[PDB]
RNA sequence: AAACUCACCAGGUCCAGACACAAUAAGGAUUGACAGAUUGAGAGCUCUUUCUUGAUUUUGUGGGUGGUGGUGCAUGGCCGUUC
């Protein structure tokens, strides 16, 4: 995530960008 | 009768009664945890 | 320029004790302070990037083993970047196990606590809450009062900080006596607002959050006698231009009533 | 019959030499008493485990404890 | 009411060493600026080391 | 061992006044045992003896003057117990009471390096 | 997918009293560069049985300084989000 949410589902450790699979169409 | 029942007087919309039909079988080998006792020597007759 | 008998001991150390679980440990990392060259000790500590076990019990490399001059250990600088980690290097900013188990009971010689592995705090940059965190250090293990008038004569000579007055809060229920070269340090604190024609300057408004209401409160606690007595109205500008309502009349009594120490 | 001395792994191999002694062996918690003989050859001491209250496919009575009585 | 009360003016004289901490740090440093040894690290220093490279 | 006059003016003026430091270690269990186990490099004694069951065997180091062996005595008995740690730590606001001792065993000296160790080599002439 | 991963488990202990004064506080309170016993299902740790100790700190206690309990309540910009 980037600190403007409490994002707990679909979490990301990949590649340091912290943008979810559900956040390619949001973030 | 206090010990000759299966269900308390809650009939009068609640429980289907859970029947615990005791059909025990022996535990022959040595050493038992919580688990392995009932799957020791099951002579399924 | 060193022989290769000793160079070939401290390069492949990241193969054995990376995952410290059990066993009887090898004997070429503990022998670093056994080397009489202690230029080769304090910098070959690998200070800040470890995996397993380090904030409370067991870092005592020079506290009570040796004297209290060179590694007099703890609170500012050399390991600041690990002291600033686990309050600031996660989004929840909480505590865990690598930042729990093996430093903070270094205090068994607390004369080996105030120069030499971390200490020189309020001179060259420090935020509001790093003797509040070390208030847990100074309020879960012992503190002398020998250093209390070494942390009242010294800390107020310097540029200003909230951790100084946090030390004041931790260290003026010790109730052990004031040297008279010291008492003038804490008081120059509220006067400089008006000009008579003492006539004052530009450094007018000093305000800080809640531990400032809890910590000037520590220099306003109990006594009346052992100050330089002219400094009463110097501190009564908390009722005069900063007037208080709730806990107001429970402040002003460092200077009014009790028999001093 | 000697004493049930405990042993708590799943990839350790016993060698047959020791006719006449007893060791208790890991089954998940407890220590199965084994009078150690040449009657085990290179197979795991921690193979002594089928660790569950048994799989209810013929008498499904503990599945009846998860269902819904309902008000 | 501290009055001498040894030794409050110095508190055994580790009281000036926080402002000039790198000036009382030299009150022990100059004596032991030492080069390297193989015989004075330990006496049998070629006997009490090799416990590491073989796990 | 014990203290001279110009170590009266060392001990009373410095160590007995060093009420925060108290760098001394005081006879019912251990100072003739400090003539047994071997952990006494400096001893400081007492001569207002009335607490002295072992001190009558510590005073084998009072009336036998190794020559670090100085022997001339001081008076006050409960010095550490009445001031400095074995009891009363009557100091800047304290008022305590624990029964103390009379037989100092100094091993180690801090910053006061050779202001305290004047009991070394200056009597046996 | 291997024990770790991996969010759970079958059994153990390194460790909690600071701040004041109260019992002992330097005859060992409690400290450590070490020698053993060390093992709980496999460990480092302890100092009763070499000796650093250095004034400091041991404990039945409570305000709570310790918010390294923040879930926060919104408040101040700032950009996923809603337009």
């Amino acid at each position: 995530q980037c600190r403007v949410c409490s994002s707990h589902t679909g979490l990301i450790r990949k590649y340091g960008l912290n943008i979810c699979r559900q956040c390619f169409r949001e973030k | 009768e206090y010990d000759g029942l299966t269900t308390a007087r809650y009939d009068d919309h609640g429980f289907l009664p859970g029947r615990e039909q005791t059909s025990k079988k022996a535990a022959v080998p040595k050493g038992t945890s919580d688990y392995q006792a009932k799957w020791y020597l099951d002579d399924v007759i | 320029a060193l022989p290769e008998k000793v160079i070939k001991a401290y390069t492949t150390v990241g193969s054995i004790l990376k995952t410290w679980t059990h066993g009887k440990l090898p004997k070429l990392f503990k022998v670093i302070p056994s080397l009489r060259n202690w230029q080769d000790v304090i910098y070959v500590t690998n200070p800040e990037e470890w995996s397993p076990h380090v904030v409370y019990e067991a870092t005592k490399l020079f506290v009570s083993n040796l004297t209290a001059k060179e590694s007099q250990k703890f609170i500012n600088l050399i390991l600041l970047e690990r002291f600033r980690d686990n309050i600031e290097t996660s989004e929840d900013h909480s505590l865990n196990y690598h930042i729990y188990r093996a430093v903070k009971k270094s205090l068994y010689k607390p004369s080996a606590f105030f120069k030499g592995f971390l200490f020189p705090l309020v001179e060259t940059g420090c935020n509001v809450r790093e003797a509040t965190i070390a208030g847990s250090v100074l309020a879960k293990v012992s503190v002398p009062a020998l250093h209390s008038s070494a942390a009242l004569s010294y800390l107020l000579r310097l540029p200003f900080s909230p951790p100084t007055t946090v030390f004041i809060k931790i260290l003026l229920d010790k109730k052990y006596a004031l040297p008279y070269q010291t008492v003038d340090d804490c008081v120059y604190y509220f006067m400089r607002f008006r000009i008579l024609d003492g006539s004052n300057g530009e450094d007018a408004t000093r305000v800080l959050p809640v531990i400032w209401h809890k910590a000037f409160l520590t220099f306003a606690q109990r006594y009346k006698n052992d100050i330089t007595q002219d400094q009463r109205d110097f501190l009564l500008e908390t009722v005069r231009q900063r007037g208080h309502k709730d806990i107001g009349p429970e402040i002003r009594r460092e200077l009014l009533a009790g028999a001093s120490r | 019959k000697p004493a049930p001395v405990r042993t708590h792994m799943r990839n350790m191999i016993i060698v047959p030499e020791m006719i006449g002694s007893v060791v208790g062996i890991y089954n998940g918690k407890a220590f199965n008493q084994v009078e150690i003989r040449p009657e085990m050859l290179g197979h795991y001491l921690g193979e002594f485990s089928i660790t569950y209250t048994p799989v209810r496919h013929g008498r499904a009575g503990a599945t009846t404890s998860r269902f819904i009585p309902l008000k | 009411t501290e009055t001498m009360t040894v030794l409050d003016d110095q508190y055994d004289q580790i009281i000036n060493g926080y402002e000039n901490y790198e000036e009382e740090l030299e009150e022990d440093e100059e004596q032991n600026y030492q080069p390297f040894d193989m015989s004075a690290e330990r006496s049998d220093f070629e006997s009490m080391l090799d416990d590491f490279l073989d796990n | 061992q014990t203290a001279e006059v110009t170590i009266e003016d060392a001990l009373k003026v410095v160590l007995r006044t060093a009420l925060v430091h108290d760098g001394l270690a005081r006879g019912l269990r251990e100072s003739t045992k400090a003539l047994t186990r071997g952990e006494a490099l400096l001893v400081v004694l007492v001569s207002s003896v009335t607490e002295a069951n072992i001190i009558k065997l510590v005073e084998g180091l009072a009336n036998d003057p190794e020559n670090k062996v100085p022997l001339i005595k001081v008076a006050d008995a409960k010095q550490l117990g009445e001031w400095a740690g074995l009891g009363k730590i009557d100091r800047e606001g304290n008022a305590r009471k624990v029964v103390g001792a009379s037989v100092v065993v100094v091993k180690n000296w801090g910053a006061e390096t050779d202001e305290l160790s004047m009991i070394m080599e200056h009597f046996s002439q």
